[PDB]
């Protein structure tokens, strides 16, 4: 749940 | 500009140095210093009144501050309401271009702003709040794609400063991430509401640069 | 926490209270300290402490500045040949002389007590010469004269208050600072009385 | 020359402010350069201003006595700050002597005004330092297969500041000014904290 | 502009921080000298700023000579005995001469004993005893005469006690900074007050 938010900001 | 002091203010301030009066300097002066650069008249008038009142009744500023802190839950309630309202698109953001690509961008912007405004009502259930965070991720994700899809393909007007608002949106998006992590250690929810409301404002600025 | 409180509690009021004399400098320096504290939390406090630790150097210099304030400077000396005007010159000099010697009486309780009586006597006799010269000016044009007499009276009172708080403190610098201010006011009496004459 | 051109009223710039900026430069060259330059331009344009700034600072000394005293009292909240989370009995002992000294230093503002009862506090502090110092060497002589350049350095700093603290006490009786005690007591607390932070690595 | 002339420059500071304190101290016992010397430094400083600083440094350069000389003057304080002596046949007057002589002789010994910590402690007592003895003699030449001079004697009697107190005070400072020159300087001043006493009685 928190993962995909962290995965998004990693791409940016 | 910069605030000016009267002789009477100068005298008062010099006579006001006891410890009970330090919150005038430590909390109110930094406020007046910031206020100065956007609202000069308010900063000066407010400092003027605070200085006179403090000099004649030392401890007054400390009393006012403590009472403001006591009313914290009024401010939490107020900030919650600001956030809830922030999603009420004025229909001045809705892109006047009838193209499906600009229709796609409106809906994904409405989508993101919609979820963010509901934060005050999901935050008290960790299950629902985790989902909300996931939905925010997908919303942000899907909006950035639509920006990039419309960026190179269509516009490129007189402004290429559309690039900067994407850089800003991301910066504010990363900052909201930090605030979530900080909340899960603090419980101070007001930081999350404040942060969600900034990201909404940034989403609006993207939509504004396409018009003006 | 605020290792930064002294920026706001000492330096701001320091600059706010110097604006009248000069504003631009007060502003530019406020800006410099703010910039520095932001970049270096705790710096302003350490600066203040270092200044405070140089108290002796500073007292020594304020003493010298007061001793210097006495000697006749070419800008305030009344040309008018009359006895009442010349009496004013000498009585001004007498009070300036006595005030300028404070740094060298104050450490001895007895002799300092004599000097206080002497200052009081000198102030009183300066006001006599002030009063007695009023009649030399057209009575419809004593506006500046009377105001400067008031200003001088204020600072004399303010010197008494400082002397009265010195016996509670032992902070001698306040005496020197107030005495130098009085000396300046004595000069403004001479400057005012010359320009209207 | 330069000295005949500069007005007497400007002397505090060179006698007070210059030395301040010269000590700051060792630590932060940027800050000192900038602050010195602003004072230079300000003084040169308004001779006598530095003297007026300094007098105004001296006039507000009580704000500064209150502030330093208050930092010392508030230090009691932080006595168990930086307790080395090691199992060893010497590390247990080092923590205990570190916290104990920080507690006794934060009690200074209470025991000071009665100069008679202050003497009875000087004793305990001395033997609080000595007993922390004893547990430093007790820990050190079994824990030095890594880092000496930073570890021996911190012990040195403690010894200087602990005796600087003592010299401050002697001045206090000849001077009367609590503020200098409060300042050095504060320094000794910080230096103790650095030891606990250092003996972690 | 003429303001640069009137404005005091930094390099004139030693006039006010060194010379004026000296003249202010001097004015109390010697006014005419204090006035003229102060006036001469002011004129000179005004005409060539920095001059007073140059003078101070030339004198500071001669510290070791002046320190040597101050002790030398103390060692010589022994010779002046049939000097400043009152020419009266009276027993009390001969006593006053004898007690004046003694105090000067013992103070003039200070440079020989000051290095020997034990001997000096005795010397201090011997001096303290010589001071008392003289001050007793002065009191009885006041007690059994009723002199023609007013409190002009009493003033000088007061001045001696003041300077004698100062000497004993200079002593307790010496055991904290070890500077002998201060003891020599203070002893010389005490020898002078002694001679001022004798001269007051003569006329």
């Amino acid at each position: 749940a928190t993962r995909e938010l962290d995965e998004l900001m990693a791409s940016l | 500009g910069h605030m000016r002091m009267t002789m009477e203010e100068m005298k008062n301030e010099a006579e006001t140095t006891s410890m009970v009066s330090m919150p005038l300097y430590a909390v109110m002066y930094p406020v007046f210093n910031e206020l100065e650069r956007v609202n000069l008249s308010a900063a000066q008038t407010l400092r003027a009144a605070f200085i006179k009142a403090e000099k004649e009744n030392p401890g007054l500023t400390q009393d006012i501050i403590m009472k403001i802190l006591e009313k914290k839950s009024v401010e939490v309630n107020f900030t919650e309401s600001l956030l809830r309202m922030a999603a009420d698109d004025v229909e001045e953001y809705m892109i006047e271009r009838p193209e499906p690509e600009f229709q796609d961008l409106n809906e994904k912007a409405r989508a993101l702003k919609q979820i963010l405004s509901k934060i005050p009502d999901e935050i008290n259930d960790r299950v629902r709040f985790l989902q909300t965070i996931k939905d925010i991720a997908s919303a942000i994700k899907e909006l950035l794609d639509t920006v990039n899809n419309v960026f190179k393909k269509y516009q490129y007007q007189n402004r290429r400063a559309l690039e900067h608002q994407k850089k800003e949106f991301v910066k504010y998006s990363k900052s909201f991430s930090d605030t979530l992590k900080t909340y899960f250690k603090d419980g101070k929810a007001i930081n999350v509401f404040v942060s969600a409301n900034r990201l909404i404002h940034q989403t609006n600025l993207i939509l504004q640069t396409f018009k003006t």
